[PDB]
DNA sequence: GTGTGTTTTTTTTTTTTTTT
DNA sequence: CACAC
C-alpha cells in the first residue's frame, strides 16, 4: 500500500500547490459551523470539492493521467488526502458525538477539459470500463431515492463498549471487496449481546437514473441509447426526468455475466453502469448553458438600460422570430406568455392562475407548428405534444412498476414535466377526446389527479399551454361561425386566455414580400460554412465541462432568453388603479357590444385581461402595472377577438 | 430469411446471432446483408427435453449499403469511385441518362420519372441560428387510373433508394408507421420501437394504396412528413425523434 | 472481527440522571410524572407521553445548580430507541405499587406471575425469569419540542420543525424526527407479538421468548432445565393466554402539495403505530407527526437479492392535527346578522349577484327532515346555468364550508374492489360515499356516463349506493345531498330552445331534483361593471370588498341543522290546507299554461316544498312551518320555475 | 457435512382486433 | 449470498 500513501501526499501537495482549494474548504466549514451555531434552518453544505482537472495537468501529468485512465487506484487516495487536509485545518470543535461515528468522507468533483472521454451513451463502448468518462444526456427515469448502510454502529450491554462494522458494497467503492452480508453483528466475539445503534450508523442517500443520448444526434433509423448512473449521497434528486445533463463518473461493470455453471454457454454480458462523480445541469438546448442561466452586471445593467426603451415591447416581439414574416401581435401574443403575470395563491383555497394558454388556429402552412418550434427552441421549460402521438396516461402520469426495488410507481406525463413551463401542442384538433378531459382540467386549475392502481394523488402542473390548431375542413371558412369551424368544445375553448384566428389570404403585396423574406431565409449561409457543402453536425463544443440610450433593431436569442428570465425572477408588478379603470371600461364596452355577438366574452375575459396588464407590466420592468398596459392588453385582445386592428 | 426464398405458404424464420469487436454495429435493421459464421448451440433455460437454442457465431459481413447511420454519416467511397462519379457529374446528358435509368420497363411517364430523380436527390437541409430548421425532403404524391404502373414506379423507387420502405395502404397502422409502445415481457417496462416510416430515415417510404389510409392513421404523418419529427408522449416516456423521410 | 469506537454518551449516567428527572421533577400531587405511574399502578393509564418540554426545563433547572445534565434533549434525538428501553427500565424500577382496589378478575399475566414464582420458590430453597417487557401492562411514547423563540433552538431540534418527505435523508436514520403530510392509506388493527409464551407438554416450564423482527421461529424444543437433564426433548406449545400482543397499524402518508418542487412527484412514507395510538388515524388526516426514524430491513433471503439497499418507517410517537358557548355566539348572530340574507351573501363574498341562488343553497345545508316512513331529509338542486358563469366556484366554495363535503366533476366517483393485489383489501370506497353527512359538488353533471346516472340515481332515492362485484350485493350507505353543476350542450344556454331539451339528461331525473334554477349570464352595462370592480378589488386586497356583513364560520350551520334535527318542526294542519291548495292551483296553472311541458306540478315538488319549509323552519328556530314560512317557500320555488321561463 | 431454497412478478397501459 | 430442512 506504499503507492497509495504517495499517491495521497502527492495529491496533498497538489493542494497546498493551489490554496483555491483550501479556501473553498475553508469556507464550506465555516459556513457549516455558523449555520449549526444558528431556528427553522435546514442548508446544510455538502463535503464536495470541485478541482480542475487542467490545474492537475500542469502540476502533476502522472497523477492526471492515472485520474483519467485508471481513477479506481488514483482517486481513492486522493479522497483520503482531502480528509486529512480537512481534519488537519478543520476547526476542532466540539463533537457532537455523531461525528465521530457517522464519518464524513470528502467527495471529489471535476471539471474543465476530458478530450476523447467526452462521451455519449451511444459511443460508450466497452474499452472505457474502469475508466473515467463524461457522459451528456437525458434525464428519462429516476428511481426513488433509497438509503443504504454503509457503517453500523452497535453497543454491547455487557462492557459498555461501542463496535462499529462497515459496509462495503460494489457500487458504493470503487476498488474491489469481499461484499458484506448485511447482517448486523447482534453478539460480540466474547458472547456479548449487541444492540444495533441506530443514528450512530451511518446511511447514505442512493439513486439510479437512466440517461439517454439526445434525440437529435441519434444516428439515422436508430433509437436513442440509455446507461443507469448510479448518483450517491449529495447527489440525490439533484435532477428530475427530462433534464438535459452532462455526468462525470467512472465507468464501471458489475455481475457475473453468467460465469457461474448457470450461464456457461449462455451468451448474457455483464452489468455495466457509471457511478457519478460531477453532475453539471446543461439546459435550454444552448448546448453548453444550464437553464438558470448565470446573470452578468453588465448583463443586468444593458436590460435596465433597455428597459427605458419606449418600444421595446416591439423590439423583442419583433426580435423573437426574425425568420417568420409578419404575424407580429402573435409574436407580442407569444412574448407575453414567456413571461407572463402573477398568480394569485388567495385564501379559502381559491387560486387564480397567472399562465396564459393561447390556441392559435390556422391555414395550413402558415408557420403555425413553426412558431410552436421556434418557443420550444426559446422557452426555458419547454415540452413537445402532438395531438396523433400523445396518450391521456403518458401526457399527465403512468402507472409503472420500480426496478431498483420492484413495486408499483407513478411517472410524470408531458404537463407534469412542464410545471412552471409551456406545452406546445400542434395538431391540438387531431387530440383524442377521451383524454382531452385531462388537459382541460389541467388548463382549468393547474392541477391534475389520479385515484387509479391504489393511488390517489394530485399532481401540480402550472404550466401554460400554446397550442396550434387546424380548421374542421381543409381551410377555414369565413362564412361559417367561429364555432363549427372548430372541432373542439366551447368550453375548451374558454380557458385559453387568446384565440389566434390565421388566414392565408391570397395577397400580391403581401406575397411578394413574405416570398421575398423566404428567399433570404432560404439564401442564408451559416458562418463556418462553404457554398454547396452539407451541413454537418457534431455539437462536441464541450471543450471543458462545468463552469468553465442603445437602440439595436433584433437583439440575440440568448440575449432575451436572459432579458426574460431576469424579468420573471426579479419583477412582480402591482395592479393599478389607473390601470382598473382602463381594464373595467374595456371590459364593459366589450360585453355589451353588438359586434361581439359571435364572441364568448365572459367574466374569464376579465381575468385574461388582468393576466395580460400584468405581463406587460413585467414586459417595462415595473413593479406596478400602469395604464399604458391596460390599453395594449385592450388592444390585443381586440384584435384576437375581432381581427380589426 | 429472404422473402424471395421463404417456402410457399410459410412465414419468415428468424435466427439469433452475435458480432464482436470490429463487427459490432457493423449493420442497421432492414439492411440486406450476407453473414459467414459457425452455426452454434446454446442452452437456454426458458418447452421440451434435451432442447437446445441455434445461433450463428459471425465471422464475416458482406453488406451494400454501408455501415451504421449512412456511412456513418461520412464518405466511405474509395477514390476509383468518387472520380467515377465526379466523372459522371460531368456528362451534360446526365439528366436525361437518369430519367431513362428510372424505371426502364415502365413506357413513358418522363415528367414523373424526372420528379422521382429530383425526390431521390432532394433539397438541402437548412438550419438557421434562431433555431427553426428546413427541411430537404420532397412529397410527391401519384394520382390517376389504376393500372398505369404506379405501384411499380413506387416499388422501383424503393428497390433503387439506398434507405427505403415500401408500405401498403391498408396494411398500415398509425401505431406501427411511426413508433409503437410496447411492454417489456422480461423486465415489465414500457419502451419505443421504431414504426415503419422511421426504418426509412434519411431514406423514402413508397405508401402503395395512399387513398386506403386511416383517417387517424393518415394525420399522424403529418407532423413528421413537415416538421420530420415524432412527438411520443405515452405511457411516461416522453420523447421527440427525428424522421428525416 | 468487530472493531471498536469510542463515543461521548455515558449510557450509565444518562440512565441515573433519568432516574433523577423521572423521581424529581415537579412541573409549573407531587412529582407529575410519579403521579402518572401511580396512576398506571391504578391501571387507570397505560400510556405515558414522555414531553421533551419537561427534560428541557429540567435541564435549565440543574443546569443553574451543578449543571448535573448531558443535554439529554439533544442526546435523544440521535437514537430515540435506546431510551426507549431506558425509560421503560425507569418505570419498572420505580414504579408504585396499586393504590386503589382494581378488580383482578382478568389477571392471566398476574395468575402467570405468581404460579411462576411459586413454582421456582418451591425448588429454590433446595428442601430474569420473566422479560421486562412482559410484565409491562404500559407503553411508553415521546411527545416532541415545542418552539423555543430562543438561542436554544440554534438548529436544533430537529423535531420541533416539521419536516417533509423529501426533506428525509438517509442520515437522519435512528434520529427522532417530525413530518408534515397528508395520510392516503391506513391498515387494520392487527395483533403483533411482542413475547411469546409457549409451554411445554412435559416438564411443565414455561419459556418467554420476545421477537422484533417482523418474523422469527418457533422453539418448539424443551431446552428448560429439567427437561434437558431428564432427556424428554419435550415440543413447546404457544400460548395465546400468556403471551402479549400490542395493537398495530400501518398507515401510509403522502407529502403535501406545497412541499413538492416543480416537475416533481410526490412521495410517500410508511408509519409504524402501536400500543394505544393505533386508530387515531384516518386517510382524510392532514397532520404534524412526530416519531422514530428506522430501516425496516429484509429479513429473511430477500436481504440477499437487494443487499445493503433497506427501507425505512417511521415509529410514531406522538400526533397533532391540522385540519354551547358557540351556541350562545350563533344566537348572537342571528339577533343581529339576518341570516337569510348576511349568510346568503356569506357563502360566496366574492361572487356578485344569484343572492337567491345563495338563499336556495343555505336551505339545501339546512335541509328538510321527515325521516319517518310510510320520506327523505335531503335537498337536491342542479345548476345547469351557463357556461362562463361561477357554477364552479360556488360549488368549491359549498365543497370548503360543508362538513363531510366534496367536490368532483362528472368526468374523473363509482367504487373500486381490491385495489392492491398484495393486501387484497374489500370494498374501497368512492366520491359519493365520501359525502355522506355531506353534500356532493357534482360539476361537469351532464358530461357524466349512464353507469354513474345510475348511481347517483339508486343514491338518490335510497340514500345508499350499491356494488355487485362479484354476486355480493353489498351497498354502501351515501346520504349526500345532490349539488349538480352541468351546463347547457353546445355552449351558452338558448331561452327559445326547451330547457330539458338544451341538456343531455333525462327528465325523469331532471324533475326528481327538488328544485333548479336557471342562472345565466347577459352582457349588460352595470353589473358587469360592478363584478368587474369586485374582482378589481380582490386583486388589489386580495380580500373581498366588503360592504356588507360577511360571517366566515360555517359551524353557525352546523349549531342550527344539530338544534333543529331533534325538534322536527311538525307541519300545522293549516299548513297542509294551504300546501294542498298550493298543488291544486300549481297544476291548474301547469295545465293553463300548456309553455314548456317541465313546468307541470307533481307530488314530487309538494316532497320539495315540504322540506324545503322543513329546513326553512330548521334555521329558524323551532315550528315554524306556517303561512310565512310556506309562502317563502312557495316563493322560491315559483321564482325556480319562473327562471326556466326567463325572458 | 454435502447440498438446497428461497425473494419472484403478471397489475396498468398500448395496440390490435371483432362487433356493436 | 445463509439460515432452515
Ligand atoms: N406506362 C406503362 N409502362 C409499362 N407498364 C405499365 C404502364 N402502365 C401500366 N403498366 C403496367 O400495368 C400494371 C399496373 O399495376 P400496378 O402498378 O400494381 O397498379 P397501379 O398502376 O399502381 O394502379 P393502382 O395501384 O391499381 S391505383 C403493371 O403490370 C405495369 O407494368
Ligand atoms: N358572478 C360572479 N362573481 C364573481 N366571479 C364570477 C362571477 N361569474 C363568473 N365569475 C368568474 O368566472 C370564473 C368561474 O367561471 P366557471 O364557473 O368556470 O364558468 P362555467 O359556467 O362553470 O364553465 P364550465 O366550467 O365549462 S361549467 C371565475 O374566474 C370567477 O371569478
Ligand atoms: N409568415 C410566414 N413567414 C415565413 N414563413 C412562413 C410563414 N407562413 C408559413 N411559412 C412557411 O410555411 C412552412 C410550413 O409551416 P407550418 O409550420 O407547417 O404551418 P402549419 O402548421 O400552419 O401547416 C414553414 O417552413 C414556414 O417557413
Ligand atoms: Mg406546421
Ligand atoms: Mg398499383
Ligand atoms: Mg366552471
Ligand atoms: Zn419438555
Amino acid at each position: 500500500d506504499a503507492v497509495f500513501g504517495d499517491r495521497v501526499r502527492r495529491f496533498q501537495e497538489f493542494l497546498d500547490t493551489f490554496t483555491s482549494y483550501r479556501d473553498s474548504v475553508r469556507s464550506i466549514q465555516v459556513y457549516n459551523s455558523n449555520n449549526a451555531a444558528n431556528s427553522t434552518s435546514l442548508n446544510i453544505l455538502p463535503h464536495r470539492i470541485i478541482i480542475s482537472l487542467d490545474d492537475l495537468r500542469e502540476f502533476d501529468r502522472s497523477f492526471w493521467s492515472g485520474i483519467l485512465v485508471e481513477p479506481a487506484y488514483f482517486i481513492p487516495p486522493a479522497e483520503k488526502a482531502l480528509t486529512d487536509l480537512a481534519d488537519s485545518m478543520d476547526d476542532v470543535p466540539h463533537p457532537n458525538a455523531s461525528a465521530v461515528s457517522s464519518r464524513h468522507p470528502w467527495k471529489l468533483s471535476f471539471k474543465g477539459s476530458f478530450g476523447a472521454h467526452a462521451l455519449s451513451p451511444r459511443t460508450l463502448t466497452a474499452q472505457h470500463l474502469n475508466k473515467l468518462v463524461s457522459v451528456e444526456g437525458i434525464v428519462t427515469k429516476t428511481s426513488l431515492v433509497r438509503p443504504k448502510l454503509i457503517r453500523s454502529v452497535h453497543y454491547a450491554a455487557k462492557t459498555g463498549r461501542f463496535h462499529y462494522r462497515d459496509y462495503t458494497d460494489a457500487t458504493t467503492t470503487l476498488t474491489t471487496r469481499i461484499p458484506t452480508p448485511a447482517i448486523y453483528p447482534t453478539e460480540d466475539t466474547e458472547g456479548n449481546k449487541l444492540t444495533t445503534e441506530y443514528g450512530y450508523s451511518t446511511f447514505i442517500d442512493h439513486q439510479r437514473i437512466t440517461v439517454q443520448e439526445m434525440p437529435e444526434m441519434a444516428p439515422a433509423g436508430q433509437l436513442p441509447r440509455s446507461i443507469d448512473v448510479i448518483l450517491d449521497d449529495d447527489l440525490v434528486d439533484k435532477t428530475k426526468p427530462g433534464d438535459r445533463v452532462n455526468v462525470v463518473g467512472v465507468f464501471k461493470s458489475l455481475g457475473a455475466g453468467g460465469m457461474n455453471q448457470s450461464n456457461s454457454n449462455t451468451l448474457i454480458g455483464f452489468k455495466t453502469l457509471i457511478l457519478g462523480n460531477t453532475v453539471y445541469p446543461l439546459h435550454a438546448r444552448s448546448t453548453g448553458v444550464a437553464a438558470r442561466q448565470m446573470l452578468t452586471d453588465f448583463d443586468i445593467r444593458n436590460i435596465n438600460k433597455l428597459s427605458k426603451k419606449k418600444d421595446i415591447f416591439d423590439i423583442l416581439s419583433q426580435s423573437l422570430a426574425p425568420s417568420i414574416y409578419g404575424h407580429d401581435h402573435i409574436k407580442k401574443a407569444i412574448l407575453l406568455m414567456l413571461m407572463g403575470g402573477v398568480e394569485k395563491n388567495l385564501e379559502n383555497g381559491s387560486h387564480l392562475r397567472g399562465d396564459i394558454n393561447i390556441l392559435m388556429v390556422g391555414d395550413p402552412s402558415t408557420a403555425k407548428s413553426q412558431l410552436l418550434r421556434f418557443v420550444l427552441n426559446t422557452a426555458s421549460l419547454a415540452i413537445a405534444t402532438t395531438g396523433r402521438g400523445s396518450s391521456g396516461v403518458g401526457l399527465t402520469a403512468a402507472v409503472t412498476t420500480d426496478r431498483e426495488t420492484g413495486e408499483r410507481r407513478l411517472e410524470a406525463g408531458a404537463m407534469v414535466l412542464a410545471d412552471r413551463g409551456v406545452v406546445c401542442i400542434d395538431e391540438f384538433d387531431k387530440m383524442t377526446d377521451v383524454d382531452r378531459v385531462a388537459i382541460h382540467e389541467v388548463m382549468e386549475q393547474q392541477t391534475v389527479t389520479i385515484a387509479k392502481a391504489g393511488i390517489h394523488t394530485t399532481l401540480n402542473a402550472r404550466c401554460s399551454v400554446i397550442a396550434a390548431a387546424n380548421p374542421v375542413f381543409g381551410q377555414y371558412d369565413v362564412n361559417r361561425d367561429p364555432h363549427q369551424n372548430i372541432a373542439l368544445p366551447d368550453s375548451l375553448l374558454s380557458r385559453f386566455d387568446l384565440l389566434f384566428v390565421v388566414t392565408d389570404d391570397i395577397n400580391e403585396i403581401r406575397d411578394r414580400s413574405i416570398s421575398e423574406h423566404v428567399l433570404r431565409t432560404h439564401r442564408y449561409l451559416p458562418p463556418g460554412y462553404l457554398e454547396g457543402e452539407p451541413v454537418r453536425e457534431r455539437l462536441n463544443l464541450s471543450l471543458a465541462v462545468g463552469e468553465d440610450t442603445e437602440i439595436p433593431k433584433l437583439v440575440t436569442i440568448p440575449f432575451l432568453r436572459k432579458y426574460v428570465q431576469y424579468a420573471k425572477e426579479r419583477v412582480i408588478p402591482q395592479l393599478t388603479q389607473e390601470a382598473i379603470n382602463v381594464i373595467v371600461k374595456n371590459y364593459t364596452d366589450l360585453r355589451n357590444d353588438d359586434n361581439t355577438k359571435k364572441s364568448p366574452i365572459t367574466a374569464r375575459t376579465l381575468e385574461t385581461l388582468i393576466r395580460l396588464a400584468t405581463a406587460h407590466a413585467k414586459v417595462r420592468l415595473s413593479k406596478t402595472v400602469n395604464k399604458v398596459d391596460a390599453k395594449v392588453a385592450a388592444n390585443l385582445l381586440r384584435f384576437a377577438l375581432l381581427g380589426e386592428d | 430469411e429472404i422473402p424471395e426464398l421463404v417456402p410457399v405458404g410459410e412465414m419468415p424464420r428468424n435466427l439469433t446471432m452475435t458480432c464482436d469487436r470490429y463487427l459490432t454495429n457493423k449493420v442497421i435493421p432492414g439492411t440486406r446483408v450476407t453473414i459467414v459464421g459457425i452455426y452454434s448451440i446454446y442452452n437456454s433455460k426458458n418447452s421440451g427435453v434435451a432442447i437446445r437454442t441455434p445461433y450463428i457465431k459471425i465471422l464475416g459481413i458482406q453488406s451494400d449499403v454501408e455501415t451504421s447511420s449512412i456511412w456513418n454519416s461520412v464518405t466511405m467511397f474509395t477514390e476509383e469511385e468518387e472520380e467515377e462519379f465526379l466523372q459522371l457529374s460531368r456528362n451534360p446528358k446526365l439528366y436525361e441518362i437518369l430519367t431513362n435509368s428510372i424505371a426502364p420497363s415502365i413506357f413513358g411517364n418522363e415528367d414523373i420519372k424526372k420528379a422521382i430523380v429530383c425526390l431521390l436527390m432532394g433539397g438541402s437541409k437548412k438550419i438557421l441560428p434562431d433555431g427553426m430548421r428546413l427541411r430537404g425532403d420532397i412529397n410527391v404524391l401519384l394520382l390517376g387510373d389504376p393500372g398505369t404502373a404506379k405501384s411499380q414506379l413506387l416499388k422501383f423507387v424503393e428497390k433503387v433508394s439506398p434507405i427505403a420502405v415500401y408500405t401498403s395502404g391498408k396494411g398500415s397502422s398509425a401505431a406501427g408507421l411511426t413508433a409503437s409502445v410496447q411492454r417489456d415481457p422480461m423486465t415489465r417496462e414500457f419502451y419505443l420501437e421504431g414504426g415503419a416510416m422511421v426504418l426509412a430515415d434519411g431514406g423514402v417510404v413508397c405508401i402503395d394504396e395512399f387513398d386506403k389510409m386511416r383517417d387517424e392513421d393518415r394525420v399522424a404523418i403529418h407532423e413528421a412528413m413537415e416538421q420530420q419529427t415524432i412527438s411520443i408522449a405515452k405511457a411516461g416516456i416522453t420523447t421527440v425523434l427525428n424522421s428525416r423521410t | 472481527a468487530l472493531p471498536s469506537i469510542q463515543l461521548p454518551v455515558d449510557y450509565n449516567n444518562l440512565f441515573n440522571e433519568i432516574t433523577d428527572f423521572l423521581v424529581t421533577f415537579k412541573q409549573d400531587k407531587g412529582p407529575k410524572y410519579m403521579a402518572m405511574l401511580q396512576k398506571v399502578a391504578n391501571r387507570e393509564l397505560n400510556s405515558v407521553i414522555i414531553d421533551l418540554d419537561d427534560i428541557l426545563q429540567y435541564q435549565n433547572e440543574k443546569f443553574l445548580q451543578g449543571t448535573q445534565a448531558d443535554d439529554l434533549v439533544s442526546a435523544i434525538q440521535q437514537n430515540a430507541n435506546h431510551f426507549t428501553e431506558l425509560f421503560c427500565r425507569a418505570i419498572d424500577n420505580n414504579m408504585p405499587l396499586p393504590t386503589k382496589e382494581i378488580d383482578y378478575k382478568d389477571d392471566v399475566l398476574d395468575v402467570i406471575l405468581n404460579q411462576r414464582r411459586l413454582r421456582n420458590e418451591r425448588m429454590l430453597s433446595d428442601r430474569e425469569l420473566f422479560p421486562p417487557n412482559l410484565t409491562r401492562r404500559y407503553f411508553l411514547y415521546f411527545k416532541p419540542l415545542s418552539q423555543n423563540c430562543a438561542r436554544r433552538y440554534r438548529k436544533k431540534a430537529i423535531s420541533s420543525k416539521p419536516l417533509s418527505v423529501r426533506q428525509i435523508k438517509g442520515d437522519f436514520l435512528g434520529q427522532l424526527i417530525t413530518v408534515r403530510g397528508i395520510i392516503t392509506r391506513v391498515s387494520d388493527v392487527k395483533p403483533a407479538v411482542e413475547v411469546i409464551a409457549y409451554t411445554c407438554d412435559q416438564c411443565g416450564y414455561e419459556v418467554f421468548q420476545e421477537v422484533n423482527s417482523r418474523t422469527f421461529t418457533p422453539l418448539s424444543e424443551c431446552t428448560s432445565e429439567e427437561c434437558s437433564q431428564n432427556q424428554t426433548k419435550g415440543q413447546l406449545f404457544m400460548s395465546t393466554r400468556a403471551s402479549k400482543f400490542s395493537a398495530f397499524q400501518e398507515c401510509k402518508i403522502q407529502e403535501l402539495s406545497q412541499q413538492v418542487p416543480v416537475g416533481h412527484i410526490p412521495r410517500s412514507l410508511n408509519i409504524h403505530v402501536n400500543g394505544t395510538l393505533v386508530r387515531s388515524l384516518s386517510p382524510g388526516d392532514i397532520v404534524d407527526v412526530t416519531g422514530i426514524f428506522l430501516p425496516a430491513p429484509y429479513t429473511g433471503f430477500k436481504a440477499l437479492k437487494a443487499g445493503l439497499l433497506t427501507e425505512t418507517y417511521l415509529e410514531a410517537q406522538f400526533v397533532r392535527q391540522h385540519k354551547s358557548d358557540v351556541e350562545e355566539r350563533v344566537m348572537e348572530l342571528i339577533t343581529s346578522g339576518d341570516v337569510y340574507n348576511r349568510l346568503a351573501k356569506s357563502i360566496a363574498p366574492e361572487i356578485y349577484g344569484n343572492l337567491d341562488v345563495k338563499k336556495a343553497l343555505l336551505l339545501l345545508l339546512v335541509g328538510g327532515v321527515d325521516k319517518r316512513v310510510g320520506i327523505r331529509g335531503d335537498i337536491n338542486v342542479c345548476l345547469m346555468g351557463d357556461p362562463g358563469v361561477a357554477k364552479s366556484q360556488l360549488l368549491k366554495a359549498i365543497c370548503k364550508i360543508s362538513p363531510r363535503g366534496v367536490y368532483t366533476t362528472g368526468k374523473g366517483t363509482a367504487a373500486v374492489m381490491k385495489d392492491p393485489v398484495t393486501d387484497e383489501m374489500i370494498l374501497e370506497g368512492g366520491a359519493l360515499v365520501l359525502a355522506d353527512n355531506g353534500i356532493c359538488c357534482i360539476d361537469e353533471f351532464d358530461k357524466m356516463d349512464e353507469s354513474d346516472r345510475t348511481a347517483i340515481h339508486e343514491v338518490m332515492e335510497q340514500q345508499t349506493i350499491s356494488i355487485s362485484k362479484a354476486g355480493i350485493n353489498t351497498t354502501l350507505n351515501a346520504r349526500t345531498s345532490i349539488l349538480a353543476a352541468a351546463n347547457p350542450l353546445y355552449g351558452r344556454y338558448n331561452p327559445r330552445l326547451s330547457p330539458l331539451d338544451n341538456i343531455n339528461l333525462p327528465a325523469a331525473l331532471l324533475s326528481r331534483f327538488d328544485i333548479l334554477f336557471l342562472m345565466l349570464d347577459i352582457p349588460s352595462r352595470d353589473d358587469d361593471e360592478k363584478l368587474a370592480e369586485h374582482v378589481t378589488y380582490v386583486h388589489m386586497h386580495n380580500k373581498q370588498p366588503d360592504l356588507d356583513f360577511t360571517p366566515v364560520e360555517p359551524s353557525k350551520m352546523r349549531e342550527y341543522i344539530a338544534y333543529a334535527k331533534t325538534k322536527r318542526p311538525v307541519m300545522s294542519e293549516a299548513v297542509n290546507d294551504y300546501v294542498v291548495q298550493a298543488y291544486i292551483r300549481l297544476r291548474q296553472d301547469s295545465k293553463r299554461e300548456m309553455k314548456f311541458s317541465f313546468g307541470q306540478a307533481t307530488p314530487r315538488t309538494l316532497l320539495g316544498i315540504i322540506r324545503l319549509s322543513q329546513a326553512l323552519a330548521k334555521l329558524r328556530l323551532a315550528d315554524m312551518v306556517d303561512i310565512d314560512d310556506v309562502e317563502e317557500a312557495l316563493r322560491l320555488v315559483r321564482v325556480s320555475k319562473e327562471s326556466l321561463y326567463q325572458e
